[PDB]
């Protein structure tokens, strides 16, 4: 699993 | 402007893995992407500062920078025990040639610090070629090297699709060699090829041909360092075999006449090949073929040690022999799952040799996509 969060 | 990410995965070879990164997309207007990434599995911890620019020149020449730290525990990767802590840097330029070809060239520095080496013949042969003479009856040792490398690479990619390909070929050739002034003196070449041949119009039945080759040797009396060895066996090379079991086994010196073992050490030469019949997945609609894939495969491979001194160890296998080809057959299953890219295989090692270890069921959940 990979969670990606643009800031 | 920026992003960050976190990953959790699992492998039969690697155990539970973790990934984390943070990237600033444009640093004070330079056009360079600066980032920090880290990963950890049962036998490896790795961290780096990345600097990248897809348009170093307006033509599309890319730059790629690295400042890294790496911690490798060889026993947790099912090899004869040792520890290698290293750090260094790399600069790499990427030159696109056409849509399907790229070249890359770069300079590398790496510091390697080896400790906790369990005395065995092949590892000690390399140490002796380097002027190292640690006791053979003792695991408290230390060898530190500084190396500068020239790196080159070539990638051919004409896969119709990045994920679950149905047509085309992919070739990746990497080379590296030490620049005089390094402690080590050696070169290393890797070759990976994948070819997908669809047999039906709708591309639901495909034939996949995979090969993987590796060869390195020392220069001027040195040998290639064993922590650059090739390995084979596991979920991504020869399925049905325990990770890295294929190839030479450690011949241990007595602690305080030698002991044949089944602990893999890898080697400086390697050849792996696979033939795989991709087909539709039973009980599943082919609308999901872009996300689900079944395949039957025939895997084969060998690893060997070209400098095994058979003269001096007649009573033991000649590990320079490249002809002991391991083979397996089995079935694989891949799925873009909610938990991430997923691969389950069952395979039977039907040609194996003295000391090889089996791992019929193998499972992997990726942590990068
Ligand atoms: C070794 C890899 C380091 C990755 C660290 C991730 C940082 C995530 O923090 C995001 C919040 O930043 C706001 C300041
Ligand atoms: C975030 C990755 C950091 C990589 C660490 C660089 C280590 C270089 O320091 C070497 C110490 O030399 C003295
Ligand atoms: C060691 C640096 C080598 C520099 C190579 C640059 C070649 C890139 O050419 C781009 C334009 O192509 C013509
Ligand atoms: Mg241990
Ligand atoms: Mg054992």
């Amino acid at each position: 699993w990979n969670w990606s969060k643009s800031f | 402007t920026g992003s960050f990410n976190f990953g959790i995965g699992y492998g039969t070879e690697s155990g539970v893995s973790f990934q984390a990164g943070v990237q600033q997309d444009n640093w004070l207007g330079t056009g360079y992407a600066v980032g920090i990434n880290g990963t950890k599995n049962d036998y490896q911890t790795y961290a780096e500062l990345s600097v990248t620019n897809p348009y170093f020149t307006v033509d599309g020449v890319s730059l790629g920078g690295r400042l890294f730290y790496n911690d490798f525990q060889a026993d947790d990767a099912d090899l004869s025990d040792y520890t290698n802590k290293s750090y260094g840097t790399d600069v790499t330029l990427g030159f696109p040639i056409n849509e399907y070809n790229s070249l890359r060239a770069g300079l590398g520095y790496v510091h390697n610090s080896l400790s906790n080496m369990q005395p065995q013949v092949a590892m000690w042969r390399y140490l002796y070629s380097m002027g190292e003479h640690p006791s053979t009856s003792d695991q408290d040792n230390s060898f530190k090297t500084d190396d500068f490398t020239f790196n080159y690479g070539w990638t051919y990619n004409k896969l119709d699709r990045g994920y679950f390909p149905t047509d085309g070929s992919r070739v990746n050739l990497t080379g590296k060699v030490t620049i005089p002034g390094s402690d080590n003196e050696y070169y290393k070449v890797t070759l990976d090829t994948a070819t997908y041949v669809p047999i039906d119009d709708d591309h639901k039945w495909v034939v996949l041909g995979r090969t993987r080759w590796g060869y390195g040797d020392g220069l001027g009396g040195k040998e290639m360092p064993f922590y650059e060895n090739f390995y084979a066996g596991g979920s991504s090379t020869v399925r049905g075999f325990q990770s890295n079991t294929i190839g030479p086994k450690a011949v241990y010196f007595p602690h305080q006449d030698l002991s044949k073992s089944d602990d893999a050490v890898g080697g400086n030469a390697m050849a792996v090949a696979s033939l795989e019949f991709i087909t539709p997945t039973p009980f599943i609609s082919d609308k999901y073929a872009n996300s689900v894939r079944t395949s039957f495969f025939w895997d084969m491979g060998t690893v060997w040690d070209t400098n095994w001194d058979s003269s001096q160890y007649s009573g033991y296998p000649d590990y320079s022999d490249p002809s002991n080809i391991r083979m397996s057959a089995g079935i694989a299953l891949q799925w873009m799952s909610p938990l991430g890219p997923l691969v389950f295989s069952y395979a039977q090692p039907f040609k194996k040799y003295d000391g090889d270890k089996a791992e019929q069921f193998q499972f992997n959940i990726g942590k990068t996509w």
